[PDB]
RNA sequence: CCGGACCAAGGAGUCUAACGCGUGCGCGAGUCAGGGGCUCGUCCGAAAGCCGCCGUGGCGCAAUGAAGGUGAAGGGCCCC
RNA sequence: UAGCGGCCCCCGGCGCGCCGGGCUCGGGUCUUCCCGGAGUCGGGUUGCUUGGGAAUGCAGCCCAAAGCGGGUGGUAAACU
RNA sequence: UCAGUAACGGCGAGUGAACAGGGAAGAGCCCAGCGCCGAAUCCCCGCCGCGCGUCGCGGCGUGGGAAAUGUGGCGUACGG
């Protein structure tokens, strides 16, 4: 079978493959139809975002993604409570509800509070009944003003040059993390011996 | 309530009171037919906990399972064809003595629709169950909203497709690191799922 | 600076100020209740203990604990399930002696 | 195309290129990679040494995501801002220094290749190493350490 | 039940045949750590001909 | 030695996946939208066009060690 | 055939108005109380299954719970 | 996409997922238990006022039955 150089394939073809194919010949065709479901949805709710509910700011976990900010299910409890909004009245707002996510920090509290302050701001609230108005918007902004979003509602998206000082110019970057990396590693073992040399 | 001291008493199985009780209902079903009737939970608790209600359209039903393992079918247990094959006295059934004894109160019972089912009893040859079941075009059960889904027609044997409590333990379904074999919603979904080879016209 | 956050070390991470807030309900779990605790107390009054209960409080009462909790261990299964068992059984014959005492 | 193709030309010649003495049958070898250590003991030997045998010890749910630490030379550390900047930066008299942070760019390690220009720079990184340091230091600049 | 764990209850009147004796088993006992004074009746449709039903426990 | 009595029509290195080398093209330390989305009901058009505020990702741009980890500047001219 | 072309019959939904029936109650802050699914979990063993490797999942038999408990934290165990 | 990867395998032939990331869609809820409320609850049968496409409403019933071996309302871990 081998002849002269080459790679070792192990191609995975020893399973009766030919019965379980997928062709995508009805690819473009789903296409068509999803776009017509999200045409068809966003004249339902005419005047609501068709984008669905507004999402919080959310931070990847783990060390590849840290850096960087998504959209998260719902808003958290807590951030709906800070901002002062009933979480049973969220839904019909337009505020999605994540009832199940924890706060760990405070920056990140604050950001989709303050979020979510700019999207009551920015919110049309018409009448239940359209003759009879109370508490909700003026005819200035509800007949005139107001359009469907396009796109998601507040996409999310993701220093001065100085002198350097001795101090930091002084500094062990590299033997830092060498000295570091030794700390964590040794910290049990040289608290035990601590012990056992005060016994 | 009395309903947590029943809870808290049926808990201590090992009791003289409870060794005694099991004693004589285990003699008593054991007189009876392996399906029978019966006027009322033995158990109105674990019903209740099970989603039984004191209704007209709730019946109860008494199951007696030979308990044992899965002898293979075969004639003078000859499995023809390599080794690993050869087993016929320690095979055991994938789904659980309990799943059974729902399983045979549906079939027997094809117009009722199998609720829950719990354990009553057992003896060194046999596995006691009582299935709670609901009669699906009984008015108090489709005038009531909160047991209407029984009613739609994609409920029909619950029991022979594994969609009740003893029934979907076997299928090894849930979330997290154990449970990738059903990732898709079944073992044959996820199966189907990562066994196919995706072509795409652009290639 | 002298000092700088790191990715390695014991103090690793990115710096950031801890939100305080009250545990969540589902935490609760698993929890002696007052009526809870006088509910299980009656039961017990009303069954008394399992054979393998009687068998280990007589090995507690000639004072084999080590005996004994090698006993629970092949009854329960599990070694921390095994020890609060034993710890159980050691409360209930000390009681049994502070009232026969009284 | 099928018309450019082998085929086409062996119409006619009785054997389809494949021999008159040793034909083509089935499988004459193995299937796949059979017979590596026995009857293909010299192609396995000749071009994959190493292929059998067990090296090193396993690592159960490997997540590939916290090994993650992609790296930076110093002949690209200057490529991360603009050319206006080390213009900038290099004609003015004063000991001011840019700052490159390098995580905004995607790179976790600087690492040590090449040379810099003689222009001091504030860099930025999770990790430096030992020659890359010792560079930054020797033009002026410093190594800031970022979490 | 509740009434005797609330010390509401001044007498309780338990009937002696119950098909499933674990509904009732515990009770006397209860009724006595609370200091309530529980009877044992023979009949269970006695007690239900009080309360205009078939059968009642207690 | 075996096949072939004669004539007509049919009749056998194909397709998919994976590699390897060679060659044509585009861009070039980058390159690639292929999955998705936006544009009038869409004969053609199930095509084509565009995304850049979809480049997530793949391959490449760093190797070595079983691993913890570490991780690629050379010269010329003067002084000691 | 093209045409936001015409005419006729029928079946509808979403909005706006009329009558009849049902319900007609919320939100914060403080104080006092209440708070859970057992022959189930878990353990041993056997058989099948899984990429899951001192046992991923499933089941048979034996043992068989707790409540500041229980489950998980991809190498068996004790302590934290 | 991760990924023919971590892992499995006479560690041979061969087999082989998941998390993160980007998208399509997007929606949440209900009991049992603990409690409070004179069983407040449900099925059937009649009569009347209705309404009536082939069946719902209100009342009455000195009309039956189910249900205290527990129906209904409030309330389910995001606490009540």
């Amino acid at each position: 079978a081998p002849s002269r150089n080459g790679m070792i394939l192990k191609p995975h073809f020893h399973k009766d493959w030919q019965q379980r194919v997928d062709t995508w010949f009805n690819q473009p065709a789903r296409k068509i139809r999803r776009r017509k479901a999200r045409q068809a949805k966003a004249r339902r709710i005419a005047p609501r975002p068709a984008s669905g509910p507004i999402r919080p700011i959310v931070r990847c976990p783990t060390v590849r993604y840290h850096t960087k900010v998504r959209a998260g299910r719902g808003f958290s409890l807590e951030e709906l409570r800070v901002a002062g909004i009933h979480k049973k009245v969220a839904r019909t707002i337009g505020i999605s509800v994540d009832p199940r996510r924890r706060n760990k920090s405070t920056e990140s509290l604050q950001a989709n509070v303050q979020r979510l302050k700019e999207y009551r701001s920015k919110l049309i609230l018409f009448p239940r009944k359209p003759s009879a108005p109370k508490k909700g918007d003026s005819s200035a902004e509800e007949l005139k003003l107001a359009t469907q979003l396009t796109g998601p509602v507040m996409p999310i998206r993701n220093e001065k040059a100085r002198v350097i000082t001795e101090e930091e110019k002084n500094f062990k970057a590299f033997a830092s993390l060498r000295m570091a990396r030794a700390n964590a590693r040794l910290f049990g073992i040289r608290a035990k011996r601590a012990k056992e040399a005060a016994e | 309530g009395a309903y947590k001291y029943i809870q808290e008493l049926w808990r201590k199985k090992q009791s003289d009171v409870m060794r005694f009780l099991l004693r004589v209902r285990c003699w008593q079903y054991r007189q009876l037919s392996a399906l029978h009737r019966a006027p009322r939970p033995t158990r109105p608790d674990k019903a209740r906990r099970l989603g039984y209600k004191a209704k007209q359209g709730y019946v109860i039903y008494r199951i007696r399972v030979r308990r044992g393992g899965r002898k293979r079918p075969v004639p003078k247990g000859a499995t023809y064809g390599k080794p690993v094959h050869h087993g016929v006295n320690q095979l055991k059934f994938a789904r659980s003595l309990q799943s059974v004894a729902e399983e045979r109160a549906g079939r027997h019972c094809g117009a009722l629709r199998v609720l829950n089912s719990y354990w009553v009893g057992e003896d060194s040859t046999y596995k006691f169950f009582e299935v709670i079941l609901i009669d699906p075009f009984h008015k108090a059960i489709r005038r009531n909203p909160d047991t209407q889904w029984i009613t739609k027609p994609v409920h029909k044997h619950r029991e022979m497709r594994g969609l009740t409590s003893a029934g979907r333990k076997s299928r090894g379904l849930g979330k997290g690191h154990k449970f990738h074999h059903t990732i898709g919603g079944s073992r044959r979904a996820a199966w189907r799922r990562r066994n196919t080879l995706q072509l795409h016209r652009y290639r | 600076a002298l000092r700088y956050p790191m990715a390695v070390g014991l103090n690793k991470g990115h710096k950031v100020t801890k939100n305080v807030s009250k545990p969540r309900h589902s935490r609760r779990r698993g929890r002696l209740t007052k009526h809870t605790k006088f509910v299980r107390d009656m039961i017990r009054e009303v069954c008394g203990f399992a054979p393998y209960e009687r068998r280990a409080m007589e090995l507690l009462k000639v004072s084999k604990d080590k005996r004994a909790l090698k006993f629970i261990k092949k009854r329960v299964g599990t070694h921390i399930r095994a020890k609060r068992k034993r710890e159980e059984l050691s409360n209930v014959l000390a009681a049994m002696r502070k009232a026969a005492a009284k | 195309p099928s018309r450019l193709r082998k085929t086409r030309k062996l119409r006619g010649h009785v054997s389809h290129g494949h021999g008159r003495i040793g034909k083509h049958r089935k499988h004459p070898g193995g299937r796949g990679n059979a017979g590596g250590m026995h009857h293909h003991r010299i192609n396995f030997d000749k071009y994959h040494p190493g292929y059998f045998g067990k090296v090193g010890m396993r690592h159960y749910h490997l997540k590939r995501n916290q090994s993650f630490c992609p790296t930076v030379n110093l002949d690209k550390l200057w490529t991360l801002v603009s050319e206006q900047t080390r213009v900038n930066a290099a004609k003015n008299k004063t000991g001011v220094a840019p700052i490159i942070d390098v995580v905004r760019s995607g790179y976790y390690k600087v690492l040590g290749k090449g040379k810099l220009p003689k222009q001091p720079v504030i860099v930025k990184a999770k990790f430096f190493s030992r020659r890359a340091e010792e560079k930054i230091k020797g033009v002026g600049g410093a190594c800031v350490l970022v979490a | 039940t509740t009434l005797v764990e609330n010390k509401k209850a001044q007498l309780v009147v338990i009937a002696h045949d119950v098909d499933p004796i674990e509904l009732v088993v515990f009770l006397p006992a209860l009724c006595r750590k609370m200091g309530v004074p529980y009877c044992i009746i023979k009949g269970k449709a006695r007690l239900g001909h009080l309360v205009h039903r078939k059968t009642c426990t207690t």
